[PDB]
């Protein structure tokens, strides 16, 4: 197995707040398995808001890092749509 | 709120002090 | 058999440091101490006073087996700092419907702090006072009675002229029942106008999510504060004011943060609504990023539709105290102004007479005309309170 992790920043002033954050993330995860068949599981959690960690676990190093990047790409793009500011931390 | 009133409470206190 | 209800009244505990305020509170509530403790209050209808008054569903403490009658639930305000307490009531950050002035029969009356505390209660109009002569156990009755006369002598000619005096021994928990009887008699719960627009001062804000919490389980930020007026309910749409600091290029401004109340809790008890009284814990939908580590401390909360002035500049009809917890206030000066639970620096533009103008570094929400503000100035590197006033809209 291989684990690719990413570190991000997430925040919103939306009225639904935390519920809006969950909506963006699940929408970014939808059907990720159908795109990368080698994935076993993914976990997105807070490590002290606004910081969250995205851990992608699978059997193919390349597919895992591609999935990680697609998830992150989906998060930023979809977040801009729902007024949820998401960016990658260096 | 009278002295006599205060005093009675004061006696009650010392009467329970070990 | 007693019901689980929110505290309905706030009682401040003041007096010079080391006189027994925290022990007293602990002797009343059984809780050790902004310090804050709550306690139910009942009365054994069969028994005799003061013993008939209790803090728990039992009349054995006075020789009876009847279920005592529930009266109400009260909360106490007790701080470890002398100046924090002064800032609390002088700014109105914490609602006080009454107060207990603690006096140690041990030392001479009145001490320096005990003195400032009395002028404060007068300033904020807290009429319902009970003076508690404490630590009587370490003095002779002759001594006890002497100070009594000194106290009565001090209250003579003042609003506190007829204020009752109760001698107790917080340490040995003696005459605590007489004090309870006193509280029920002199510090009655005030009438509350529940039609006023809901206003809550934010004193704490937390992110209760433990690290590692899956995103779907993320909880909204929690707000801790004191409801000043009105009735808050679960599911109400509310907003945080001034709100979110926003920078658009050269313009900086503050935007109300809209959210919703997901839960209401007093201690370890939850409710569907909250009226004034006690300290409340409010769950919301807010991004935890905004509430973590008391980041909203100093804000206020109200219904999303409330019309509330948020101003950078304010006018304050003021008064200077006789001592520093006292030179006049002059223009071009930078003072610290405490409005509610917020504290903001600001420079004085004008100074005409019993009135001033202030350019605030951060704007404040004035949910009503003539709200109280504490005025402090930096002395020798530390900010000290030197006056108080009313903000005029
Ligand atoms: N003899 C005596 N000591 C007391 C009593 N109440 C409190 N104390 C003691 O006096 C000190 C100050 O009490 P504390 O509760 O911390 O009061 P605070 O400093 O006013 O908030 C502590 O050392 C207590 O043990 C009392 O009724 N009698
Ligand atoms: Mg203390």
């Amino acid at each position: 197995k291989v684990k690719m992790s990413g570190l991000i920043t997430v925040r919103t002033n939306e009225p639904l707040g935390v519920e809006k954050i969950k909506e963006v993330i699940s929408k970014a995860l939808e059907n990720i398995e159908q795109d990368y068949e080698s994935l076993l599981n993914i976990k997105i959690y807070t490590i002290g808001a606004p910081r969250y960690r995205v851990d992608v676990v699978g059997t193919n190093p390349k597919e895992a890092s591609e999935a990680l990047n697609q998830i992150i790409s989906n998060l930023i793009k979809i977040g801009k749509e729902e007024n949820v500011d998401i960016s990658v931390v260096k | 709120s009278s002295e006599k009133e205060y005093v009675e409470m004061l006696d009650r206190l010392y009467s329970k002090l070990p | 058999a007693w019901p689980k209800v929110q505290p309905e009244v706030n009682i401040g505990v003041v007096g010079h440091v080391d006189h027994g305020k925290t022990t007293l509170v602990q002797a009343i509530t059984g809780i050790w101490t902004l310090g804050y403790a709550e306690t139910n209050i009942g009365v054994c209808e069969s028994c005799k006073k003061p013993e008939a008054y209790v803090t728990e569903p039992s009349c054995k403490s006075c020789g009876s087996d009847d279920e005592p009658k529930f009266l109400r639930r009260i909360s106490f305000i007790d701080a470890p700092g002398h100046e924090v307490l002064m800032a609390t009531m002088l700014s109105g950050a914490a609602l006080m419907d009454g107060a207990i002035l603690v006096v140690a029969a041990n030392e001479p009356f009145p001490q320096p702090q005990t003195r400032e505390h009395f002028v404060a209660l007068g300033i904020i109009g807290v009429k319902n006072l009970i003076i508690v002569q404490n630590k009587v156990d370490v003095v002779s009755k002759e001594e006890a009675l002497s100070q009594y006369r000194q106290i009565k002598q001090f209250t003579k000619g003042t609003w506190a002229e007829n204020v009752p005096i109760i001698p107790v021994s917080a340490l040995h928990k003696i005459n605590i029942d007489s004090l309870i009887e006193g509280i029920e008699e002199y510090i009655k719960t005030p009438y509350r106008d529940l039609s006023q627009k809901p206003v809550m001062l934010v004193i704490r804000s937390f992110d209760v999510n433990k690290p590692g919490t899956q995103f779907n389980e993320l909880k909204g930020g929690v707000i801790g504060g004191s409801i000043i007026q009105g009735l808050f309910k679960v599911d109400q749409e509310i907003k945080v004011l001034p709100g979110l600091r926003v920078e658009k290029q050269g313009k900086v401004s503050y935007e109300p943060i809209f959210t919703k109340i997901s839960s209401i809790r007093f201690g370890d008890e939850e409710f569907k609504e909250a009226k004034p009284g006690g300290l409340v814990a409010i769950g919301t939908y807010l991004d935890p990023s905004l509430t973590k580590a008391d980041n909203l401390l100093g804000s206020i909360i109200t219904l999303a539709d409330a019309e509330v002035p948020v101003l950078w500049n304010i006018r304050i009809k003021y008064n200077l105290l006789e001592r520093v917890v006292v030179d006049p206030i002059r223009a071009k000066e930078t003072l610290m102004l405490s409005v509610g639970s917020s504290t903001t620096l600001g420079i004085v533009t004008s100074v005409k007479k019993d009135e001033i103008e202030v350019e605030l570094r951060r704007p404040v929400a004035v949910w009503s005309n003539n709200i109280r503000t504490v005025i402090s100035r930096q002395i020798a590197g530390r900010w000290r309170m030197i006056g108080w006033g009313l903000v005029e809209i």
